[PDB]
């Protein structure tokens, strides 16, 4: 699920609280982007590697 | 859940974003409100029922 807003280059792709459908996945394939904006509250749920 | 009396319904201790999730289904028929379970909620709403 998408708990945060996915933003890249001023264009809105998936809003907050929206489910990810394969049409949005195909839009992400057609957009060719690899850098979005992520808030601070999402980082604390990850696990460090080294 | 079935009620025994008929009258006005009011929302008591229901705030959006913490204990209830308002999701929009892709079909036009379903637009309903879901009550969040008391396990995966935040620490600020443990006593809010």
């Amino acid at each position: 699920t998408a708990s945060f807003d996915i933003e890249a280059n001023g264009k809105v792709y998936v809003e907050k609280g929206r489910r990810i459908t394969a049409r949005h996945i195909r839009q992400l394939e057609k957009d060719d982007v690899k850098l979005i904006e992520v808030p601070v509250e999402y980082i604390a749920g990850k696990v460090v590697a080294k | 859940v079935i009620t025994e009396v008929s009258g006005f319904v009011r929302f008591t201790d229901m705030i959006d974003g913490q204990t209830i999730t308002r999701q929009t289904d892709e079909l036009t028929g379903l637009s309903s409100l879901v009550v969040l379970d008391s396990a995966e909620r935040t620490a600020g709403g443990k006593d809010l029922r």
